[PDB]
């Protein structure tokens, strides 16, 4: 283990003794574009470097290639790097051509230091060995992981670090082996960075009510995919909410009054901010549930709409603008008429924040919208470094949304996530319909080759969000056993497929013993090795492995190949 | 026949016969149409429950020859039958209609 949760305060330190020079910035954060819970880390890593006045540089990454060319493009005057959602599973200095030799300063005097320290969070469990271990460059924040469920792993490191006749060379392929079964593993998350940096700020004190803020919405972000670790993760949120508040509960409203509170909050799409009838119909729940793909689906919803005695045009109204008796009587509804239909799981309770006079808002809402804002906020290698571009954009649009002096952008990110959802809702409906899923001993392929928006599907987080649609769709078909699907969007422009390897989940508040157990995604050594032999020009960057650029015309030789590869 | 309609005990009776009538009456096929035609009545909130006088007629014919001679009380009481019915099976549709 490198730096426990109880020691992250000396790495705080460090860091500030290393760059609180403001005659320079020599600390430098990276952040991976496209994944919100990193976009709330760095935002409170911003907010406390704002405080003590530490110059810093922000600079959103989208692919591997791109952090190597800026590494390669960084100055050397810089003593202090970030990076932040990314670089926890891969070598690193093996990546950036780094040595301990170069960067190594005043060696002695059992202790070393460095010309620049490079400081990884993201959790990711398959924590590179030779980076948490075998190195003093790279410095990762481990969450208790590596120091309780790695020590067989590091002895089998050392022992091999330390060795470099037959029972020697027994040994030596016995840790070789358990090292090697550590890897080959899918690419799993265990905890949030939010939490872990609310931990360290809490450790140094400076905490707030915005930075709790950010930590509900950091935990929040994987609520989707990790329901598990949100279930983990919420009692101490809830603790923290608790122990902030002020007592003065039941004040009179202000226009100043920031209120966190801790209320029932309901599985739905967009609530506060869309129709009752429109979040029951774009909820990814209640549509794996009901199946509303089919012409079935639509008549069944009019029927639990009619069943609660709900008028379908109430139900269709802006939920500001409904009656106040169905506002303050939608939780005994859902009482009454949630079983029946097997929804009851839609009834949860989370955070919600209110500002003002602005009017309350929950925080799977406001992670949608800020999902919304990074996917659409705006030869071959050219117009595609143009979409680099444009997503990396996205991301300090999805950043200024923070604010709260720019509600407008919430509002647009608001809009953008409800057309989004349309889309990918269509999507889904279309290929359910022409049934373009097929199914495999292996994985259940789709391939959209032609259609309408297909355009949308090239960013990686609309194609995520359409496999969570597809993945929750399936998951609620206990006839359809567990497989990953595969998802491939052919950019006319590049003539180039976008496959995207996913993985299946559970149902959600569906929790049994395999339940606990995680699924992994073993995509990633399967798409390095495919790649590696067989040259068909993929291009592999992004940080989520499991996601790769196939030319058109190898497309289907790279699938085949993936057939006949059994490693996943 | 209007005065004989206006009778309490009769009018009790033909609400429960309605009632029945609706629940139960069964076509060649064996569905009962108007359970059905409730559930679709509430779902859509058409407010309205299109009975067939032929079905009427058929089975209890003195309630469709009463229908036919002084629909005017009927109406009313075969109307807050099929509401009662659909309270039955959309519970507190009063709400909706």
């Amino acid at each position: 283990m490198y730096y426990g949760i109880s020691q992250f305060s000396e790495a705080y330190n460090k860091i500030l003794r290393n760059s609180s020079s403001h005659s320079s910035c020599q600390l430098v954060i990276f952040v991976s574009c496209l994944n919100i819970d990193a976009l709330c880390a760095t935002k409170m890593l911003s907010l406390l470097f704002k405080k003590q006045l530490v110059q810093s540089q922000i600079v959103p990454i989208f692919g591997y290639s791109e952090l190597r060319r800026h590494y390669s493009q960084l100055d050397d005057n810089i003593n202090s790097l970030l990076l932040v959602g990314f670089g926890g599973v891969i070598d690193l200095e093996a990546f950036l051509e780094i040595d301990p030799q170069e960067y190594v300063i005043d060696t002695d005097s059992g202790e070393q230091s460095f010309r620049r320290d490079i400081y990884v969070l993201d959790a990711h469990r398959p924590w590179n060995l030779d980076n948490i271990f075998g190195s003093q460059i790279i410095q990762c924040f481990d969450d208790g992981t590596v120091d309780d469920t790695l020590g067989e792993q590091k002895e089998a490191y050392y022992k091999l670090l330390e060795l470099d006749r037959k029972q020697r060379k027994k040994q030596i392929h016995e840790y070789e082996g358990v090292l090697e079964e550590y890897y080959s593993q899918g690419t799993t998350v265990v905890n949030s960075i939010s939490a872990q940096i609310y931990s360290l700020l809490s450790a140094i004190g400076e905490t707030n009510l915005s930075n709790l803020w950010l930590n509900i919405l950091g935990t929040t972000s994987l609520d989707i995919a990790y329901a598990q670790v949100y279930n983990r993760l919420y009692p101490l949120l809830q603790d923290e909410v608790k122990r902030l508040t002020p007592s003065s509960r039941n004040s009179v409203k202000t226009p100043d009054t920031l209120t966190l509170n801790i209320q029932p909050d309901y599985y739905l799409f967009l609530l506060r901010h869309s129709s009752l009838y429109d979040s029951f119909y774009y909820s990814n729940y209640v549509n794996a549930k009901l199946s509303l793909w089919n012409e079935n689906g639509k008549k069944r919803l009019h029927k639990m709409f009619a069943r609660m005695g709900i008028p379908l045009s109430t139900a269709q109204e802006t939920w500001l603008y409904m009656d106040h008796s169905i506002k303050r009587e939608l939780g005994i509804i859902f009482d009454k008429n949630l079983d029946r239909y097997g929804l009851q799981d839609i009834i949860r309770d989370g955070f919600v924040r209110t500002l003002g006079y602005r009017g309350s808002i929950s925080a799977s809402e406001f992670v949608e919208a800020l999902t919304a804002l990074l996917e659409v906020g705006n030869n071959s290698a050219q117009k595609l470094t143009n979409l680099r571009k444009r997503w990396v954009s996205n991301f300090w649009l999805s950043w200024d949304a923070l604010d709260d002096r720019k509600v407008e952008l919430l509002n647009r990110g608001i809009q953008l996530a409800q057309d989004l959802q349309r889309a990918i809702f269509n999507t889904g409906v279309a290929i359910l319909e022409k049934k373009l899923i097929k199914h495999l001993r292996i994985y259940r392929l789709c391939v959209l080759q032609d259609g309408p928006d297909l355009d949308l599907y090239r960013n990686p987080l609309t194609l995520l969000r359409l496999g969570n649609w597809l993945i929750e769709c399936c998951a609620e078909s206990e006839d359809k056993q567990l497989l990953p699907m595969v998802l491939a969007s052919i950019d006319e422009n590049t003539d180039t497929y976008l496959v995207a390897g996913l993985t299946p989940r559970y149902p959600r508040g569906l929790d049994t013993i395999h339940t606990k157990k995680p699924i992994l995604n073993n995509f990633s050594m399967a798409f390095q090795q495919i790649t590696a032999e067989t040259d068909a020009k993929v291009r592999i960057d992004n940080f989520e492995s499991s996601i790769i650029e196939i030319r058109r015309e190898d497309l289907s030789p790279f699938l085949e190949k993936l057939t006949l590869s059994g490693l996943l | 026949y209007s005065e004989w309609i206006t009778q309490p005990n009769v009018s009790r009776t033909i609400a429960r016969e309605l009632k029945s009538f609706l629940l139960e009456y069964t076509d060649e096929t064996g569905r009962s149409v108007y359970g059905a035609r409730i559930r679709t009545l509430g779902e859509m909130n058409s407010e309205s429950l299109e009975v067939n006088y032929r079905h009427l007629a058929e089975s209890k014919a003195i309630l469709a020859l009463f229908l036919a001679k002084c629909p005017e009380e009927m109406l009313k009481i075969f109307d807050l039958v099929a509401m009662e019915a659909t309270e039955l099976h959309y519970p507190d549709y009063a709400r909706i209609h």
